[PDB]
RNA sequence: CCUUAAAAA
RNA sequence: GGGAUUAGGAAUCCCCCA
RNA sequence: UGCCAGCGCGGUAACGGCUUAAUUUGACUCAACGGUGCAUAUGCCACCGCGUCGCUACGUAAAAGUC
RNA sequence: UGACGUGCAAAUCAAUCGAACCAUCGCAGGAAGGUGGCCAUGGAAGUCGGAAUCCGCUAAGGAGUGUGUAACAACUCACCUGCGCAAUUAGUAACUAUGACUUGCCUCGUCCGCAUAAACCAAGAAGACCCUCUGGGGCGGACCACAGGGAUAACUGGCUUGUGGCCAAGCGUUCAUAGCGACUUUUUGAUCCUUCGAUGUCGGCUUGUUCAGAACGUGACUGGGUUUAGAACAGGUUAGUUUUAACGAGAGG
């Protein structure tokens, strides 16, 4: 019954929302769990970390936690060795290159906010994202 | 000058 | 010619008392 | 020099591992040797204690006695001459495992000095002494001002400590003088005037260093007055002046007269004390007579303003019966953590969960105070901690529960689940 | 009747008031 | 030249 | 600092005129 | 409960040694070189003798102090 | 420290002695998308810090110059379009400190003793002080007498201002300049120019004190500190002639 405009406060690499924001959410009128438990684990186990943007839809007087990523720390996922880092260690560089199929194979998501030209637009503002990098598909 | 006394040369 | 006279004073020193006609 | 501090906290993970343990009977040694003074004479004590050890009227506990006496004895041989900040000793036979015992030794250099003696071959190791140490104790510079030079000395805790000494030639009174006396008034006024200059500035090469305060004392302390004319010349200070505490007269002058400072500063020490302690909280009360609601207390909102941005001035007490007792099932199918109000500790109802019933078991003791030690930095801001001895404190403890804070700003109670939400994932967003 | 002075004297006196405080 | 505070009528 | 004597330590014995 | 809390009692029946994951352990003049010989096949778990100065308390008491 | 003080008086109410006397030698409109960039940070999403500073659209827009917010939001600027002639009196006790033991410099000490008619034409006065290779002398390298010197100090004043006094890293929760801020002679030194046949030197009108501008205001008032002889000293204590013509939550107000 009950909708709101969206907030999408995140802004963490960590699994299951908060530590642990299971309880504190709860409110006096009450509210019945769905994303916020085991669909955590579907993003946890496939999308983990790089802050991924969260709307607040609320259907129906309840928590919606929506698992698509927006932009900018996606060009950082197309690497297969990401074991944590822990903290304090010289803000550990990881990068090496990236793979050739960096366009539209990748892009096919970016497409619904871009405007503009297609192939002269779209496809080639991504390469500018990739400042992480610092090496260039070459 | 001249010592003594009584006498008006004394003292010249 | 004014007339001569002496009087005493300070420490035994003598000062004139001449008429003066 | 972070590292430092980090082996700053594995001195405090050594006390507590320390403190910890324990041993039956009398075995147990505990030492302290004191800096500036030989290691060959607390050898020939601890000699006169060995033969002290030679006649006990038991079996095993004169052989752990002496067994603890030839192990502190091979343990003080490795080194040669005197460690900085003292010595500090531990020796014993403690028992462990569910009853194990084995013989333990431990050995630290701390990274702060004290200046004390202490043997007590008794039960328990005594590391309380140590517990001064464990503070972040401000250095306490202080000035003695003589007619002779002038004493740039230090206290912490115990540990005096002079910085600087010397003397200088005194143009003092102008005696029989002359017709023109005055100008040898002039003269002194003018000597007097330099070692306002020379001296203290000397001070600010010794003391301020670069814009940053490395004492809080500047102690005035003369037998003669010119510390009434320091206090009061505008040669003397910028900011530091406010960091004045009481003057200090001093009969005998000189070095012993530092030594009645040493005291006379330490009450002085609780005067000032007072007045912080009075102004840490009175600048809460000043947060409490706004209605803008920039203030918090209690272990309720308090936590979750923890959540959030870092309160701008945390407050708590000491002594505090509440702990942060963990809540995770040993299959881990809930985890869970909360505050356990004594009222709670009481019930223990929140350890059964409605939901399936069992129990959480317990993993680990964490203390509410420690939980507040353990990374106050990652929370921002900075801890502080409050004494109830001033009367103002009493009314922070019967009237708050004796934990509160300072808001950096004015935080609404959570309502619906957007507004919930709102603040939480905020929460996250400061965590 | 003529013979002078000498003698200390009130004048006599400041020259003594002079040299008393070199 | 002296002798546990580290434990019995 | 390490031995020896003593029940064990000191000790002793082995290395400017205003 | 185990000189702690309490009422004369209460102190678990009121080769040496560093090192080491371990260097098993007992044994200190002659009379050393699983826990408890200070409960006794078994229970319980007496010469090694007897004022000054500095701390605390009201000359004395209270300490293991230094001569 | 009275009166007098060129007086009644060379001391009142052999006149000379630390070597006598005599003689001789502008306004209106647009200021935005990918993207709230990366990283750090409790948070800082133009405007805390670090690095980087690339472009789609387009008549404009920076990885943002200056305000603001906890941070956003918001308001603007770079740009863009339109309009009678005496006489001054080394090492150390089991908390720490300490230490058995092995007339006072500092000084205004607090509640193991540095060192027990006339004068005169400012006056009377050839300074009883200072001084007779040296930026005065001494050092380094005062019971006193006389002849002279501002050629050579101390009082003041003059010259000098070393001394003293009176751009903006940062502080100020945030923010450089609300308020602070690093890198003239009322002080003194120095000079000896003026004054040695003389310019009466201090303070005042609990410590004598200054302290806590006007010859260092004012002696043709005080003698307290200095202070010649009594008991060598910017070592102390004592007694010693001073001359003449509404608002704010409240508390507060």
């Amino acid at each position: 019954p009950n909708e709101i405009k969206v907030v999408y406060l995140r802004c963490t690499g960590g699994e299951v929302g908060a530590t642990s924001a299971l309880a504190p959410k709860i409110g006096p009128l009450g509210l019945s769990p769905k994303k916020v438990g085991d669909d955590i684990a579907k993003a946890t186990g496939d999308w983990k970390g790089l802050r991924i943007t969260v709307k607040l839809t609320i259907q129906n007087r309840q928590a919606q936690i929506e698992v698509v990523p927006s932009a900018s720390a996606l060009i950082i996922k197309a690497l297969k060795e990401p074991p944590r880092d822990r903290k304090k260690q010289k803000n550990i560089k990881h990068s090496g290159n990236i793979t050739f199929d960096e366009i539209v194979n990748i892009a096919r998501q970016m497409r619904h906010r871009s405007l503009a030209r297609e192939l002269s637009g779209t496809i080639k503002e991504i390469l500018g994202t990739a400042q992480s990098v610092g090496c260039n598909v070459d | 000058r001249v010592r003594g006394g009584g006498t008006h040369r004394s003292g010249q | 010619p004014k007339m001569r006279r002496r009087t005493y004073r300070a420490h035994g020193r003598i000062n004139p008392y001449m008429s003066s006609p | 020099a972070a590292d430092r501090n980090v082996e700053i906290w594995k001195i405090k993970k050594l006390i507590k591992s320390l403190e910890a343990a324990r041993g039956n009977g009398t075995s147990m040694i505990s030492l302290i040797i004191p800096p500036k003074d030989q290691i060959s004479r607390v050898a020939k004590m601890l000699a006169d204690e060995f033969g002290t050890a030679s006649n006990i009227k038991s079996r095993v506990n004169r052989l752990s006695v002496l067994g603890a006496i030839t192990s502190v004895q091979q343990r003080l041989k490795l080194y040669n001459k005197v460690p900085p900040n003292g010595l500090v000793v531990y020796c014993g036979t403690i028992v462990t495992e569910e009853g194990k015992e084995k013989k333990v030794n431990i050995d630290f250099e701390p990274f702060k000095p004290i200046n004390t003696s202490l043997y007590l071959c008794d039960n328990k190791f005594h590391t309380e002494a140590l517990t001064a140490l464990l503070s972040d104790d401000s250095k306490f510079g202080f000035i003695v001002i003589d007619g002779s030079g002038a004493l740039f000395g230090t206290l912490q805790g115990n540990t005096r400590e002079v910085l600087h000494k010397f003397t200088v030639d005194l143009p003092k009174k102008h005696g029989r003088g002359g017709q023109s006396a005055l100008r040898f008034a002039r003269l002194r006024m003018e000597k007097r005037h330099n070692y306002v200059r020379k001296v203290a500035e000397t001070a600010v090469q010794l003391f301020i260093s670069g814009d940053k305060v490395n004492v809080a004392g500047l102690v005035l302390a003369g037998s003669a007055d010119f510390k009434t004319e320091l206090s009061q010349s505008d040669m003397f200070d910028q900011r530091l002046q406010s960091k004045v505490l009481k003057l200090v007269d001093i009969s005998y002058g000189g070095e012993n007269g530092f030594n009645q400072a040493i005291e006379l500063s330490t009450e002085v020490l609780s005067n000032v004390k007072f007045i912080q302690e009075k102004k840490l909280i009175g600048r809460y009360f000043d947060e409490i007579s706004q209605d803008t609601g920039k203030y918090c207390f209690g272990v309720e909102d308090t936590l979750k303003a923890l959540e959030m941005g870092a309160v701008e001035i945390l407050i708590v007490y000491e002594n505090l019966d509440i702990m942060r007792y963990v809540l995770h099932c040993q299959g881990t199918e809930e985890e869970k953590i909360l505050y356990l109000t004594p009222e709670q500790e009481k019930d223990k109802s929140h350890f059964t969960d409605k939901e399936t019933g069992q129990e959480h078991e317990l993993i680990e003791s964490m203390p509410l105070l420690e939980w507040f030690a353990n990374n106050y930095k990652k929370f921002g801001a900075t801890l502080e901690i409050v004494t109830d001895k001033s009367q103002e404190g009493s009314q922070f403890v019967k009237g708050f529960g004796g934990i509160g804070g300072i808001l950096r700003y004015r935080v609404d109670f959570q309502g619906m689940e957007y507004q919930g939400g709102d603040d939480e994932f905020f929460d996250l967003d400061d965590y | 009747m003529e013979p002078l002075v000498l003698s200390a004297k009130k004048l006599s006196s400041l020259l003594t008031c002079k040299y008393i405080p070199p």
